[PDB]
């Protein structure tokens, strides 16, 4: 799959495709890889278990609960539980979460990464997404949503594991 | 009519070397309790103890200062290990116990303090009882109203011949533990300690830093922070149920103590940080500090040892160099092995004197002089040999 987050001006987005693959066949084509959390204040995307995500997004949203809402802290506190607990440690998936403050990547390896210009591109198509998301953010005035989306379509074109079904979320401030 | 901070620091200097800031800090806390009593009903309520948090390594004075402070104020004092309560996640114990245990000791106080503020008088009246059995001398009326009035005459001579001279002695003691009691009021005595605990109580919480955090693990941090949580009421002001009544922690002074090498005071839970307005650091001691600790405190271990040997009729004298050589020994072991602060002086000093301490009863009448030589003769080997150190010093 491919998830692409971009942040320009007062907008930050997270777009993802809808293909779910098994072997060499497409299982589903309209999977919802992006969603809103923490009273719509937080937007996130996931690459992997359509349920593993569920479990994760919630716990994450449990971190933001009694930690004011500090995106970064609750994010590192999550990867912490994630890499520890046998339960959490069991599930595998790439997490891409953003918010007014900043966007970052969370992984099972208890890793909390924040790409260069808050530009995230995970999933089997992340590279393609990023290469295109770059060429644009670099030589274009296009909005965060226009790049995320245009970059996402480019990925879908190259990546055999990503389709052109989008699911975008945004955040304005 | 309490002493001023400088005066408090001074008394403290009589027992603790260095660590001046911690003194001033603990000094202001005390003075403020006086300052509080000096206000209007209104303010007396709002003004809460300015609790302190001591930050520093092992055995460099933290507790001693707290203990000497309490003594100076004659305040009931109690020391407690924070981690004790993390065990409650198994069985442990509850924190309220701190205020309860405090009260028990605050009673053991008021009692022994009272039984003493009476044992004298109870001994005199005791005489009049015995002296009464030998002779009711005088009485209302009986003879002359002036010259023949005073009965003392015989009684007096009888008295003296008794004080200096059933069983009068056996009987008196039974009368001492009969008149003293009949003079103590157990009701005001029980409420006595309670007023103390509430007005002067001092709680020393060691290891507060072993109750912080670190992404270590979910389970352990929860229990840790649990003890902090359970500590809030005691520190924010609450009511605890005591075997001798109910107590209001609201004015008990709290001195929390932490090394804080792994964890920081900022890791403490917010409601507690706000209740530890005073933060103070204590420094690691230096060999110099050791030398001074060895002899300066007005009841230093060296002065102590001197007295014990005198008890055996043996005059012990320490040489300046001997003292320096001793301090050096303690320092070296602390660095070569495990650093345990001034505590090490006690072990070293004590090993240095084993032979004398045993032979003392036979050396009666001699002039032993512990000098640099003697010290090196007895310690160097041990000090040098590390493994031996870990067992012997």
């Amino acid at each position: 799959t491919t998830i692409v987050s971009v942040r320009r001006n007062g907008h930050v987005v997270i777009a993802g495709d809808g293909q779910a693959t098994l072997g060499n066949t497409v299982m589903k084509g309209n999977v919802k890889k992006v969603r809103r959390l923490y009273n719509d204040k937080v937007i996130a995307g996931f690459a992997g278990g359509t349920a593993d995500a569920f479990t994760l997004f919630e716990l994450f949203e449990r971190k933001l609960e009694m930690h004011q809402g500090h995106l970064v802290k609750a994010a590192v506190e999550l990867a912490k539980d994630w890499r520890t607990d046998r339960m959490l440690r069991k599930l595998e998936a790439l997490l891409a979460v953003a918010d007014e403050t900043a966007s970052l990547i969370i992984t099972g390896n208890g890793d909390v990464v924040q790409p260069e210009n808050d530009l995230i591109a995970i999933g089997s198509g992340g590279p393609y997404a990023q290469a295109a998301a770059r060429a644009l953010l670099e030589n274009t005035e296009l909005s965060a949503r226009e790049i995320a989306e245009k970059a996402l379509d480019i990925a879908g074109d190259i990546c055999i594991y990503t389709n052109h079904f989008h699911t975008i979320e945004e955040l304005s401030y | 009519s309490e002493m001023t901070p400088r005066e408090i620091v001074s008394e403290l200097d009589k027992h603790i070397i260095g660590q001046d800031n911690a003194k001033r800090s603990v000094a202001i806390a005390l003075r403020n309790r006086w300052r509080r009593m000096q206000l209007n009903e209104e303010l007396r309520h709002e003004v809460t103890p300015k609790n302190i948090l001591m930050i520093g390594p092992t055995g460099v004075g933290k507790t001693e200062i707290a203990r000497r402070l309490a003594k100076l104020a004659n305040a009931p004092f109690i020391k407690v290990e924070a981690t004790k309560f993390t065990e409650v996640g198994y069985v442990g114990k509850e924190v309220d116990s701190i205020i309860r245990d405090l009260t028990d000791a605050a009673v053991k106080m008021v009692r022994v303090q009272a039984i003493e503020k009476n044992r004298y008088r109870a001994e005199e009246l005791a005489e009049e009882r015995i002296l009464d059995v030998l002779i009711p001398p005088a009485k209302n009326n009986w003879g002359q109203t002036e010259q023949q009035q005073e009965p003392s005459a015989a009684r007096q001579a009888f008295r003296k011949k008794l004080r200096e001279g059933l069983k009068i002695k056996d009987a008196m003691k039974l009368l001492i533990e009969e008149e003293a009691a009949k003079l103590v009021n157990p009701e005001e005595l029980k409420q006595d300690a309670i007023d103390a605990v509430e007005q002067h109580g001092i709680v020393f919480i060691d290891e507060i830093d072993k109750i912080c955090k670190r992404g270590e693990s979910s389970g352990p941090d929860v229990s840790r922070e649990g003890v902090q949580r359970d500590l809030l009421p005691l520190v924010e002001g609450c009511t605890v149920s005591t075997k001798h009544g109910m107590v209001k922690t609201d004015h008990i002074l709290f001195i929390a103590s932490g090394a804080f090498q792994i964890a920081k005071p900022s890791d403490l839970i917010p409601e507690l940080q706000g209740r530890l307005p005073i933060r103070v650091e204590l420094q690691a001691l230096t060999t110099s500090d050791f030398e001074r600790i060895l002899t300066e405190p007005n009841a230093s271990i060296t002065v102590q040892y001197k007295a014990l040997m005198a008890t055996e009729g043996v005059n012990i004298e320490f040489t300046d160099s001997g003292i320096k050589r001793i301090a050096e020994a303690a320092w070296q072991v602390n660095e070569s092995t495990e650093n345990i602060g001034a505590r090490r002086l006690h072990t070293v000093l004590e090993r240095l004197m084993e032979e004398i301490s045993y032979d003392a009863s036979d050396l009666s009448g001699q002039n032993i002089t512990i000098d640099a030589d003697y010290v090196s003769k007895h310690l160097d080997a041990l000090v040098a040999d590390e493994d031996l150190s870990r067992f012997i010093l």
